[PDB]
């Protein structure tokens, strides 16, 4: 969206694209989403703490 | 060079520059690259083979309606989903919104005749 | 978008980044890769076959 038109994709496919350009496969975001997203989560939890 | 930083050289992907002088200071023209016409298609995190999962090397899997294929994620070119274009990452129990369907064998065909 | 920079949004792997208005000032939430459990292996350049 800040390149052009916004394209609209899922957030874990998203979050596929930015582990890719970070050197780390799809599959490994893919296999584990629950826990990256609980990471996620405690994360933002914890920073409002 | 070619900068991957986002806006620092145009509103677009950064294809190149181009200088000019003008009085007390610089005039940058920036060409760039952006998409347009886009369209919706369904999509898929990974492709279930015969007990295995498939993930695009380098692309997104994507559908017409009827039939999937594999295509880059910054232009529409659709491909057969074949096993060079993809990988194999175990089996289908770990990928939620793994979609069945058949990935074609580039060598079979050739080796059967 | 993504940055390659090192240490220029967080400290780790870039993944993504939040914007949050704050009183004159901007506060940005920083999502990265941290890699974690390392464990030691034998390694080499090149293997040698026939
Ligand atoms: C989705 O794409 C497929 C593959 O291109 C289309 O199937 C082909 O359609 C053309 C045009 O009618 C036919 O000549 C081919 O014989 C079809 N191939 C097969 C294997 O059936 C399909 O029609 C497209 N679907 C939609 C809804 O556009
Ligand atoms: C994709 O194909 C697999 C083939 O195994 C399907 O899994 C079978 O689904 C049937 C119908 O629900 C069950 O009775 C079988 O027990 C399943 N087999 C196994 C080995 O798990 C799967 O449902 C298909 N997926 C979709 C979305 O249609
Ligand atoms: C990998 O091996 C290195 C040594 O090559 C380990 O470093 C040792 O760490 C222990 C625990 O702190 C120290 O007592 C040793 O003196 C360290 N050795 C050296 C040579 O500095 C390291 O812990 C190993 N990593 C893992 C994850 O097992
Ligand atoms: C395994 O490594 C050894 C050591 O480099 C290789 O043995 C050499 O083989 C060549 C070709 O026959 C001989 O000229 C050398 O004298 C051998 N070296 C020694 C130290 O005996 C061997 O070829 C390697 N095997 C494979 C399959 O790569
Ligand atoms: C389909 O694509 C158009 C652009 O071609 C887009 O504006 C529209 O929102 C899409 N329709 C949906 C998501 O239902």
């Amino acid at each position: 969206f800040g390149a052009g038109p916004a394209l609209q994709i899922p957030f874990p496919m998203q979050m596929a694209y930015r582990f890719n350009g970070i050197g780390v496969t799809q599959n490994v975001l893919y296999e584990n989403q629950k826990l990256i997203a609980n990471q996620f989560n405690s994360a933002i939890g914890k920073i409002q703490d | 060079g070619q900068s991957k930083r986002v806006d620092f050289c145009g509103k677009g992907y950064h294809l190149m520059s181009f200088p000019q002088s003008a009085p007390h200071g610089v005039v940058f023209l920036h060409v760039t690259y952006v998409p347009a016409q886009e369209k919706n298609f369904t999509t898929a995190p990974a492709i279930c083979h015969d007990g295995k999962a498939h993930f695009p090397r380098e692309g997104v899997f994507v559908s017409n309606g009827t039939h999937w294929f594999v295509t880059q994620r910054n232009f529409y070119e659709p491909q057969i989903i074949t096993t060079d274009n993809t990988f194999v990452s175990g089996n289908c129990d770990v990928v939620i919104g793994i979609v069945n369907n058949t990935v074609y064998d580039p060598l079979q065909p050739e080796l059967d005749s």
